[PDB]
């Protein structure tokens, strides 16, 4: 098969800015490449066919360039609903083979984690589990760290942890972090916290709660 | 004065549009249609359409699109398929001396203009005199994908007379730019001791 | 306006076969276009599966070649895309796509996941996530939901039947013991709740399930 070899796998860049990607194909595919933009969670949407020709309803900041086996797409003016991951495709000869794709983040002021916590509901602890979920949002950039504390203790299994996909407004991210514990073990304690370490403050943000209390 | 590049269907031919432009942005398209996917490869100074395995839909006209520093141009060629099988019927399938008539029919055929199927009712290798064509009547016959079609030509026999020829043979040709096909079949014409006793 | 849009089972045994609908509307797959089928595995690999044509010719991806095949049906203007002896490896979101040398690739289904395991069907656990007693007065309040140990995905999660779509954050599954687990948060101002009602939608299309819970203040 031809061997679609694109760079770089993501990038950072400003609101406004101009970028470009290239992809290099295994032989010359005279031009017959498409440019694929996928918003994460949902679908795709041809941008370039034939390496230059801009598919009708696209805006004109989109624009291909490249012959033989090395072709560049470049987003100029990037506009908030510009982050996406970008995919290449060939189709001179089968079968037809796709890139590796291409994440494009944005870059924005840093903010703070605007941090809840919540203790296992009611009708959890009835079955005989308990989760305490600590929902982080709306923060910048995407490295943060939480640590869970029950009593003054650090508890470091039964964390798991998952970041939303950069939401393309506010251009922010967003975690949850869910301590998983049996009822036993809930019910034996009285303090459960949740700090955030970002590096929008070196002051860790703290939320906790006193089980009944 | 549109140049016209005929290709037999099933057949293989490449067109190819070349652009002078010695600037930045440079680009030369053959406009591509929604029935191929990956037939043309472009370059910045050259685009080469690609026609595997004919078929009738590939058939019309495509344009060359080139883009030189902001300027474009275009240059159009008339792309043909034609089909001319080796299926030729004659009624009635042989002859007698003082027959008033004789239809030949082409099958599968396209195109059909008369400036370029024609036909002619020969004996013995050349046009039998005395014939008298009675006009084309062109039938689109069924086969699906794509239309094709069914001329018949009927000629108004003149007298055979003595000898009796062999046969007749009808003729169909096909003009196509610098190229001319031709097809026969044979129309026996029985004469003398035809049916005969002990 | 062209459309499609997949279809089909989402779970699947090893060794059985995978089939999967496109429903094409707006164009005729007759008229012209080369109607693909695409998968995207776990990772964001994509992979061209092949294709049946506008004059119902075909053409695979050699990898594939025994296991798939690609029909249509003319009548309702629906393409199929059928793969057999799957094992788990075949788990991926199967997207179907109309290409040609005018548009290129241009129209695209939302994608379907199908995923390929000998595990039983499990519908998921709701949880509503109610504020902490007490705490501190906010102009804005947060209010979460817990979907627990379902499998397979996905399932669709929204607030309010989908009335709220302003200040809400759906975070990603993740796998624990071969159940999947998913968390939803939702800012509202603190006037609105619990004044109104604001009730958490699951639905898990595999067990055929709607779970749509309420979310209420806590009680001592
Ligand atoms: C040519 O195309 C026709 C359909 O258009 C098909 O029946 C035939 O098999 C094809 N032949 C080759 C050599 O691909």
């Amino acid at each position: 098969d031809i061997l679609m070899t694109q760079s770089p796998s993501s990038m950072s860049v400003s609101l406004g800015d101009t970028v470009s990607f290239t992809c290099h194909a295994s032989q010359g595919i005279g031009r017959n490449i498409g440019w694929l933009q996928q918003k994460p969670g949902k679908s795709f949407k041809g941008l370039i066919y034939h390496g230059t020709n801009l598919k009708d309803g696209v805006p004109s900041r989109f624009s291909g360039s490249g012959s033989g086996a090395d072709y560049s797409l470049t987003i100029s003016r990037i506009e908030s609903e510009d982050f996406a991951d970008y995919y290449c495709i060939q189709y001179v000869q089968f079968p037809y083979t796709f890139g590796g794709g291409t994440k494009l983040e944005i870059k924005r002021a840093d903010a703070a984690p605007t941090v809840s916590i919540f203790p296992p509901s009611s009708e959890q602890l009835t079955s005989g589990g308990a989760s305490v979920v600590c929902f982080l949002n709306n923060f910048y950039p995407k490295d943060i760290n939480v640590k869970w504390k029950i009593d003054g203790s650090e508890r470091q299994n039964g964390v798991l942890n998952s970041w939303t996909d950069q939401d393309s407004k506010d251009s922010t991210y967003s975690m949850s972090s869910t301590l998983t514990l049996t009822k036993d073990e809930y019910e034996r304690h009285n303090s459960y916290t949740c700090e955030a370490t970002h590096k929008t403050s070196t002051s860790p943000i703290v939320k906790s709660f006193n089980r009944n209390e | 004065p549109e140049p016209v590049v005929a290709v037999a269907l099933g057949a293989s031919r490449q067109l190819t549009c070349r652009l002078a432009c010695a600037d930045r942005g440079a680009s030369v398209q053959w406009r591509g249609l929604d029935t191929s996917l990956g037939a043309v490869q472009s370059d910045t100074g050259r685009s080469v359409l690609t026609v595997r395995n004919a078929s009738l839909s590939a058939a019309g006209t495509r344009v060359c699109v080139g883009s030189c520093g902001g300027r474009t141009f275009q240059h159009t060629v008339q792309l043909l398929v034609y089909a001319f099988p080796n299926q030729l019927t004659v009624s009635p399938a042989a002859l007698v001396p003082g027959d008033p008539e004789v239809a030949c029919t082409a099958h599968k055929v396209t195109p059909v203009d008369p400036n370029a199927l024609s036909f002619s009712l020969l004996v013995g290798g050349q046009e039998l005199e005395g014939a008298q064509a009675l006009g084309p009547e062109v039938q689109q016959e069924p086969i699906g994908g794509d239309v094709l079609f069914r001329v018949t030509e009927r000629w108004r026999l003149p007298p055979l007379g003595t000898p009796v020829p062999p046969a007749l043979y009808c003729q169909a040709t096909m003009r196509l730019p610098g190229l001319e096909l031709s097809h026969r079949q044979a129309i026996p014409v029985l004469g003398g001791e035809n049916l005969y006793f002990q | 306006d062209v459309q499609l849009q997949e279809s089909g089972p989402g779970l699947v045994k090893p060794s059985q076969s995978l089939s999967l609908t496109c429903s094409v509307t707006g164009y005729s797959i007759t008229s012209g276009y080369y109607w693909n089928w695409i998968r995207q595995f776990p990772g964001n690999k994509l992979e061209w599966m092949g294709y049946i044509s506008y004059d119902g010719s075909n053409n695979y991806n050699p990898s594939l070649k025994n296991r798939v095949s690609i029909t249509r049906d003319t009548s309702k203007n629906h393409f199929f895309l059928k793969l057999s002896s799957v094992t788990t490896e075949d788990t991926a979101t199967y997207y179907c796509a109309r290409a040609s040398d005018s548009d290129g690739f241009a129209y695209w289904g939302q994608g379907t996941l199908v995923t390929v395991s000998a595990a039983k069907t499990t519908a998921p656990s709701v949880y509503p996530l109610a504020p902490v007693c007490g705490g501190t007065t906010g102009s804005s309040v947060t209010l979460g939901c817990l979907v627990k140990g379902y499998f397979p995905e996905p399932v669709t999660l929204t607030w309010n039947s989908g009335s709220l779509s302003s200040g809400v954050h759906t975070f990603p599954a993740i796998l624990q013991s071969g159940l999947y687990t998913l968390s939803s948060s939702v800012t509202v101002t603190s006037n609105t709740w619990p004044s109104q009602t604001i009730t958490c939608n699951v639905a898990h299309p595999a067990s055929s399930t709607k779970v749509d819970k309420k979310i209420e203040p806590r009680v001592p």
